[PDB]
């Protein structure tokens, strides 16, 4: 334990007189006020160290400060009792219950999967959404985000997901997912407490929350825990591991506030020149394990600022995250149920769910009609809307109403309503027969002898 | 340690010997004492950054540390009193100065240590446990709200030995004794807090208590629940003073604290000579509407310091009197300001700007502002519950909603309220877009009203789909015609007008129409519906539109004047009133 | 005379058409990206200047 | 005398051997030649001390050179018999008039106005030119922009403002003690400021006025401390002397140039297109020093004025005394390129103390109505003019063309005044009904009843 501090300067610290430091080492930081911090060692110089506080440098002595150096770098209390317990960010209960038993302290960083030992995503699972389903299909163990807007139903469709997630999956052992928060809302933490217990998946679930009035360290080292946490959940508990994770924009804010306060050289919009790794960290941890059952399916949930898909927080999310699904604030003012917009979402292998022995062999085939038929459909709307209705052909028209029927009826359906994958695929059947026989060039004879009635 | 400065660049000073003192403490620099504070530190020597003129400030200078952060008295003497951002009373200062300007380096008392005060123990006595923020006494400060609850200050807890209570005292004097696991502690009436920590509570809760704005559209349309956040636009000339000032004083909220960050100064002269002119309303009439309520105000030749940490210090204060169980609010005008003067803060700083000049802590600034308010249970034995509700203002230099500030306004508080000049210079009542108004808080504040089965929710859902029917019906008559459309269009344009003539428009000039009660608002919109229904009813029963609108005529001058005639225990004679429109549509089956 | 108006009509009314919803929204968009670009170049030019 | 100074880095130059030095102290430099060169400490260390020297440090060598340290700050001369004296950035004599005897000597910082304090603005202003006073109304404790352009005749508006001030209030029925008018130049060619100390002496304003003259040639010092010596000349005159009271400030931008290079002068990095981060609360120490005191007779208004770079309204500056002062004044380069007298767009022109600044015992109770019902007769006229010209005059309708006449008249004599042309705010709204009169009586629907029946006759 070193009482040894030289400068301050912002929300940093800086000590002398030790050695051997580690890089992103437990330190525990004793203030003049009795006030104990954690923080971790950023960078260490010959006889000189540079560390960065956590709960701030605001309130604390130069010559009255005690620091005392673990040496070993970050660790966490990974546990199995953590299922059906609240955590903090910061890692102290949020259930107010007793000390935690730790049945093994693991450096919360996470482990890079290797690529002879990845597997890849196989199977399926029913989400209970139809885009979810047909147009986009959602491996189990793979990776797909969430695109949303601020002010849009992004809490609903996420609390929608979660419930409808388990309950649907069993018609294809209850699946066990993952709540995380970083710097988010009360409100929404209110809302998405209310959903984990209307789900009832809160005990068979963990959940790290990290309130905004809390530390930007402690929000970003909350996606550090829960990434140990579902680890440790598809490798040494060997069961489904669900990952949700919220308020990513947040953490990203957070993350440039923290590359600008150290002075760093930014990157693209005053981001991180890092960034990219830095998400890719916690991205490329989701798959599958060879010889190791179970699977880690990564459901990430972004907001994109000022509802401009253009921005840089989405674009790193793509470059990152393999696949999203994108909501737009267009449908979101249509009165109708949440808006999934189907060109810009999409996933990145459909195709491994598809096909005979799965599910059936005319999924892909109809989602790649009904994308076509969609996409004709806008189109032949964005036409309808500059010339007029009556400059436009029959197709037109007809993909105009078949788009509008998909998104009344197809893309419209509930919260608290979750649509079977049969039930999608007959909807789906259904809204294929209101387009004509010439309509879609994306199907086959065979399957469109079968799926018309 | 006393600190000496070495160096001098600006605004800011650098001063050795400061070892002792902390990172973001205040100081006091040169002979004059003129306030300060410490940015960074190296070693002996601690870089800070002065607030005021560095004009006069010498080497060989003595450099006093306060040894802590920038703080706020809570307690009695703090009502009633204006203040400035460094929170020092300005009519004390030209009473006691006798000066129409502030001089540089001058220092004055938040609370007044030379006023007396009648103190007295409500709930406390020798031997009984207590904690932070549990009463240990009463003692009356304004005319209009009951005494002022001096509880026990925070990080203390033990038993009480020697009580001062009762008796007459000021607020440099101890009212109590109280004995710690640290032995012998000394306790007074007031209590200093930090303005950069929020004021502590027992228990955190969401709010399901509605408060009440006065205004039909804005209680009917974004409605405000106690606790709640809402924000506006801080046009200028937009009639925003007289929505602020009918919000602050038909607000059910015990008291109002107003924080300023800046503006023009014949704005602010206006504001605080308007300020006293207010009376209440509750027990007939107390004493003035700045008696129950706090004004902070910073003009544009105030400090960045004092402006962007003015909201911390106003909520502060909010959360104080909130401390005491009592629901208050907190109303920021010109919030952009405060934002521009956080970006020369970023620029004083040396941090780099993250976009369009705003800081890297903007949005947790941000964040951190939004989240102090709430309702919630206060610390200590007493046990009172309390609420903050925050109302802010956003006034963007181009008016772009692309802005941070707008972005992080509309993103932090759920609900937002826009305010549009031409709805303004429709010569009609304040002014509200009907097409951007939205909020979040509709299904607590829905499920809530329902206990007392005051539902607004419906009428409201129908009066906005109407609206929204209506909107297309506007977009279809500037497009086609007026005359072009079916008997149910008309109906539902009449019914548009209707709406916004005798329900939307509010005059505050008037007695009955300043401040529309609960019960009003919900029977205004259940004769409307009424009228609505008794119309779409009579449009299929095959009666004419001209008939209807003439024989209806009387229905609608009975209805028009459901705005008026004051008080509303006799609400039941709006009632008939509707019967009679029920009449009419008897009227409509016959001829 | 009449019937040469109502085309000349409705040729006016597909140039409103043309100028509401295509070269207001290509413009408007054109000069955000170009704001867009304009403002992180000089940010970037910025950043330099301060290291 | 300091022969110690360590180095010299352009106008900049520091100095080693201080003791309890303070910040902004003048200090007397004596160059090698025996040149005589002023300077301001910029900054002061526990080693050395950094100042700025105006004349530069050309041609002074450091080892021959000697620093005198005065030991106070930056003052001013206040006196009750000031005005008519002309001085210059550093205070010394510019028209080579006398040296004016001061009552009391103040700080250049100064104070701010306390909030409580502050009074409201009650009496209006009359500015006298028929564009001005008319359109958007000036009072007393209001801050009223003036946006000028390149190639735009500010100084001659800036001295027919000048002249038509002085007989602002001969109406008021305060008037033995003359109404103070303060002129401060920053960074202006020859030509101007010839013409406009000519045109001073000739309106005869001069001797009840004061005048603070700082040219390009002249450091960028002295034209960013003239406008806080002119500042403190009208606080001086205000909350002592309690007297009436109008400052006025020309280029802007100069001084915002000026003000950059004094940032640069302590070599921080600039903000967005090279401009401080501060500039904000520069402005912000500046505009805030107009206003009307609570129990003081006296009250003092200003009038900024400041050029928009390249023709654009985007440029900082603009943005910044947008929000800050309340209302703007514009200029049109058509109207301006059009051959006709002072082109500010009755659009573009606002003010928001317009309201206190009119009515029953300010001006008339015909103001308002018949200021916004030209404004909108201007812009009516100015769709029509559009609409006119694209389908022709055969299309046009009778409010159509009411609106034309109304325009074209409004253009060619309403707006039209002069360059030493003053017009009484009777005579203004007497020619407002004058050509008011060639619409009908159900032309104006912005007229109220009562007024209209009041008045034309």
């Amino acid at each position: 334990n070193y009482n040894t501090v030289s400068g301050v300067n912002g929300p940093l610290v800086i000590l002398e007189k030790v050695k051997f430091p580690r890089y992103n080492e437990i330190v525990n930081l004793t203030l003049p006020d009795g006030t104990v911090r954690q923080g971790q060692v950023l960078e260490i110089r010959g006889d000189r160290a540079i560390v960065q506080v956590f709960e701030g440098t605001s309130g604390i002595d130069v010559k009255k400060t005690t620091v005392e150096f673990t040496g070993e770098s970050l660790r966490i209390p990974v546990s199995e009792d953590m299922l059906g317990r609240i955590f903090d960010g910061s890692g102290r209960p949020i259930d107010n219950g007793p000390k935690v038993f730790a049945e093994d302290y693991l450096d919360i960083n996470g482990s890079p999967i290797n690529p002879y030992a990845r597997i890849y995503p196989e199977e399926m699972i029913s989400t209970g959404v139809s885009a979810i389903d047909t147009m986009n299909s959602i491996a189990r163990g793979q990776k797909i985000p969430i695109f949303s807007a601020s002010g849009l139903p992004h809490n609903e469709i996420a609390a929608q997901i979660c419930r409808q997630a388990g309950l649907v999956r069993p018609t294809k052992e209850n699946f066990s997912i993952v709540f995380a928060a970083m710097g988010v809302n009360l409100e929404t933490a209110r809302f998405f407490k209310q959903d984990f217990e209307e789900n009832g998946s809160l005990e068979r679930t963990s959940l790290f929350l990290n309130l905004a009035n809390d530390p930007t360290i402690e929000r970003i080292i909350t996606p550090r825990l829960a990434l140990t946490t579902a680890e440790y959940l598809a490798y040494q508990t060997e069961r489904h591991v669900l990952t949700i994770l919220t308020d990513m924009s947040s953490y990203a804010d957070a993350l440039r506030e923290v590359s600008a306060a150290r002075e760093e050289v930014p990157g693209r919009r005053g981001y991180p020149g890092y960034m990219y790794t830095d998400l890719s960290t916690i991205y490329e941890r989701a798959g599958r394990v060879e010889g190791r059952n179970g699977s880690i399916t990564q459901i990430p949930i972004l907001t994109m600022p000022n509802d401009d898909i253009t921005h840089p927080i989405p674009d790193l999310t793509g470059y990152i995250t393999e696949g999203q699904i994108f909501v737009d604030r267009q449908l979101h003012n249509k009165g109708i149920y949440p808006p999934i917009n189907v060109l810009p979402s999409l996933s990145r292998l459909m195709k491994s769910a598809i096909g005979e022995g799965m599910t059936r062999k005319d999924h892909g085939d109809v989602s790649n009609q009904l994308y076509a038929k969609y996409a004709i459909g806008k189109d032949a709307a964005a036409m309808k809307a500059v010339v007029g209705e009556e400059a436009l052909s029959i197709e037109d028209k007809l993909s105009l109403e078949f788009l509008e029927k998909f998104e009344k009826t197809f893309i419209t359906q509930g919260a608290y309503e979750d649509r079977t994958v049969f039930e999608s695929l007959d909807q789906a059947w259904s809204l294929l027969r209101i387009y004509p026989k010439e309509m879609l060039n994306r199907i086959s004879p065979k399957i469109l002898d079968e799926f018309y009635d | 340690e006393y600190g000496a400065i070495y160096s001098v660049s600006g605004p800011v000073v650098i001063a050795e010997n400061m070892i002792g003192c902390a990172m973001y403490e205040l100081v006091k620099v040169g002979h004059d004492n003129l306030v300060g504070e410490v940015i960074r530190i190296d070693g002996d020597k601690a870089t800070i950054q002065v607030y005021e003129e560095t004009a006069g400030l010498t080497v060989g200078d003595p450099v006093l540390r306060t040894g802590k952060p920038l703080s706020v008295e809570l307690g009695p003497g703090l009502m009633e009193t204006i203040y400035d951002g460094i929170q020092r009373p300005l009519k004390a200062i030209k009473e006691e100065s006798q000066s129409i300007y502030i001089p540089r380096g001058i220092d004055t008392p938040a609370l007044d240590r030379t006023i007396k005060w009648q103190f007295t123990p409500g709930k406390f006595q020798v031997g009984d446990h207590i904690s932070g923020g549990d009463i240990y006494g009463s003692v009356f400060e304004n005319s209009l709200i009951s005494s002022h609850k001096i509880l026990l200050p925070p990080r203390s807890r033990g038993t009480i030995t020697w009580i001062a209570p009762a008796g007459e005292y000021t607020l440099d004097e101890k009212i109590l004794e109280v004995e710690f696991d640290g032995k012998k502690s000394d306790f007074t009436l007031y209590h200093t807090w930090p303005v950069r920590v929020p004021r502590p509570v027992t228990e955190k809760l969401s709010a399901d208590y509605p408060l009440l704005t006065g205004q039909r559209v804005l209680d009917a349309l974004f409605p405000c629940v106690q606790g709640g956040t809402t924000c506006i636009p801080g046009a200028f000339g937009c009639g925003k003073t007289v929505i602020s000032q009918s919000l602050s004083k038909y607000s059910n909220s015990d008291a109002i604290i107003y924080v300023g960050c800046g503006e023009r100064g014949n704005e602010m002269a206006e504001v605080l000579m308007e300020f006293p002119e207010l009376y209440t309303e509750m027990s007939g009439t107390k004493e003035p509407i700045m008696k129950r309520t706090t004004l902070v105000a910073n003009t544009s030749n105030m400090p960045v310091a004092a402006r962007e940490a003015s909201i911390y210090t106003g909520i502060t204060l909010a959360e104080y009197f909130r401390d005491q169980g009592k629901n208050v609010s907190m109303i920021a005008d010109s919030s952009s300001r405060w934002a521009e003067a956080l970006r020369e803060i970023s620029g004083r700083l040396g941090e780099m700007p993250a976009d369009q000049g705003f800081p890297a802590y903007l949005g947790a600034k941000l964040a951190s502002f939004y989240e102090r308010a709430g309702k919630a249970v206060a610390l200590g034995s007493p046990d009172r519950t309390g609420s903050v509700s925050i109302v802010a203002a956003v006034s963007p230099a181009g008016g772009d909603f692309s802005d941070p500030v707008t972005t992080a306004t509309l993103g932090i508080t759920q609900v937002f309220w826009g305010l549009d000049k031409k709805l303004a210079q429709r010569k009609h009542f304040p002014s509200i877009n009907t097409s951007v108004s939205y909020s979040k808080y509709t299904n607590v504040l829905n499920k809530f009203y329902d206990s007392n089965y005051p539902e607004f929710p419906v009428l409201r859902d129908r009066m906005k789909e109407i609206l929204s029917n209506a909107e297309e019906l506007e977009q279809v008559v500037q497009l086609v015609g007026k005359s072009a459309l079916s008997d149910s269009d008309k109906i539902t344009l009449d019914v548009a007008t209707l709406i916004k003539e005798d329900f939307l428009q509010q005059n505050g000039y008037s007695t009955y129409d300043a401040f529309c009660p609960i019960w009003k608002t919900f029977d205004m919109m259940r004769a409307f519906i009424s009228y609505h229904d008794e119309a779409q009813k009579a449009v299929a029963n095959g009666a004419n539109w001209s008939k209807l609108a003439d024989s209806t005529g009387d229905v609608k001058h009975a209805v028009s004047s459901s705005k008026f005639f004051e008080p509303s225990r006799g609400e039941k004679e709006v009632h008939g009133e509707f019967e009679k429109l029920l009449s009419t549509m008897q009227e409509r089956f016959a001829e | 005379a009449f019937i040469i108006l109502d085309e000349v009509i409705k040729v006016t009314n597909r140039r409103v058409n043309a100028i509401e919803h295509v070269i207001i929204p290509r413009t408007e968009n054109t000069i955000a990206y170009i704001n867009s670009e304009l403002d992180e170049l000089d940010r970037e030019e910025f950043y330099r200047l301060k290291k």
